[PDB]
């Protein structure tokens, strides 16, 4: 999940 | 490792009205993170499915999918004439964002030899100092094709230009065309000027050849 | 209507920088992080890397570390991705895309592509060259060292459109080369004419070549 900090939120 | 996502078959052939399912297995575990798009010509991808199932408002109830983990399916129930082109999957898990090679979504027939035809340089190119050499492979199926050039018995590889057509519209075929290039001093070095093309519907390659001095 | 709109397409010298702009309307442009992907022969789709526009914050695809650098012009609401030492390797088709939509987001709308060609050719334009020899014969004209594209091709002004196989243009040598080949039944030829018509706009050419028996 190391992408959803930047993509997501 | 960057995230490897295999699409394969590489090449789907059906008909329409055909139930159809593509595959995108990926090298490491990647959850529900993986999405469908659709990729005609040299146009934008059109996203079709969000989180291996997830819908998109506008897009067609036919389009559905699944999976989790490493193995995931596009599913098209009942394929319509504006669904043949190219799938891709991609995963967004993981950075690199990856992309998988893609699935070309065809339209099936029955198998054709190509139509091979064979042309001398005209005599425009030639004043001009150049020596063109085409060979046309025409309406053949399935798509992979190999052309060969040889010059007095001898392989060039040498000046060939070759180009390659999307499936034909009306008759679901496809087509190649190899031009090989010299200048005119070294196209009169040599006679015989030969394509020799190479597909599944035969044994034998097709053998085209004419000789300059006839 | 969400709308990326990207700049024209690019025709730029080897070594040379350029930058190409993914203009939006229709919403709030810091909503959602901008894409890159480069679309190459096969075809083939590659993510460049991410920039979110609300703080600058990047990922990147190691493979263009240092040849593509994103940023975003929020003054303008445009993103935009600059190239350096530009090579043929980099000749493609570059697609901006937004990734949001209804949560969780994905790549759903995306602007319309922008070519690029890596070239130090000029304007130039084509030499049309004719391509003259069973049941049914074919012809064709063989549309050479011109720049840059597009070359369109008709037979006998778009009356001959069935047995037409016009090859997508193929860049070699920093000139392009194109084909096209027609199909008659061989009783009509040479009674019955057969001429390609071939328009370079980027040249203002538009030029008729009869094919004659050899």
């Amino acid at each position: 999940n190391e992408t959803d900090v930047m993509l997501l939120n | 490792s960057d995230i490897v996502l295999t699409q394969s078959p590489a090449t789907l052939s059906v008909t329409p009205g055909d139930r159809v399912s593509l595959s995108c297995r990926a090298s490491q575990g990647i959850y529900n993170y993986v999405h469908w798009f659709q990729q005609k010509s040299h146009e934008s991808p059109r996203l079709l499915i969000k989180y291996a199932s997830q819908s998109i408002s506008g897009i067609p109830s036919r389009f559905s999918g699944s999976g989790s983990g490493t193995d995931f399916t596009l599913s098209i129930n009942s394929v319509e004439s504006e669904d043949f082109g190219m799938y891709f999957c991609q995963q967004t898990n993981k950075w690199p964002l990856t992309f998988g090679a893609g699935t070309k979504l065809e339209l099936k027939r029955a198998d054709a030899a190509p139509t091979v035809s064979i042309f001398p340089p005209s005599s425009e190119q030639l004043t001009s100092g150049g020596a063109s050499v085409v060979c046309f492979l025409n309406n053949f199926y399935p798509k992979d094709i190999n052309v060969k050039w040889k010059i007095d018995g001898s392989e060039r590889q040498n000046g060939v230009l070759n180009s390659w057509t999307d499936q034909d519209s009306k008759d679901s075929t496809y087509s190649m065309s190899s031009t090989l290039t010299l200048t005119k001093d070294e196209y009169e070095r040599h006679n015989s000027y030969t394509c020799e093309a190479t597909h599944k519907t035969s044994t034998s390659p097709i053998v085209k050849s004419f000789n300059r001095n006839e | 209507e969400v709308q990326l709109q990207q700049s024209g397409p690019e025709l730029v010298k080897p070594g040379a920088s350029l930058k190409i702009s993914c203009k939006t309307s229709g919403y709030t442009f810091t909503d959602f992080t901008f894409h890159w992907v480069k679309l190459s022969h096969g075809p083939s789709l590659e993510w460049i890397g991410t920039i979110k526009p609300s703080n600058g914050d990047t990922a990147y695809n190691q493979k263009f570390k240092g040849k593509a650098t994103l940023s975003v012009d929020k003054s303008a609401s445009t993103a935009h991705i600059e190239f350096r030492s530009l090579t043929s390797e980099d000749s493609a088709v570059y697609f901006c895309a937004r990734f949001g939509g209804s949560y969780p987001y994905a790549m759903d709308y995306w602007g319309q592509g922008t070519s690029v060609i890596v070239s130090s050719a000029k304007t130039t334009p084509p030499s049309v060259y004719p391509l003259a020899p069973n049941s049914m014969v074919t012809l064709g004209c063989l549309v050479k060292g011109y720049f840059p594209e597009p070359v369109t091709v008709t037979w006998n002004s778009g009356s001959l459109s069935s047995g037409v196989h016009t090859f997508p243009a193929v860049l070699q040598s920093d000139l392009y080369t194109l084909s096209s080949s027609v199909t008659v039944p061989s009783s009509t030829w040479p009674s019955e004419t057969v001429t390609c018509n071939v328009a370079h706009p980027a040249s203002s050419t538009k030029v008729d070549k009869k094919i004659v028996p050899r």
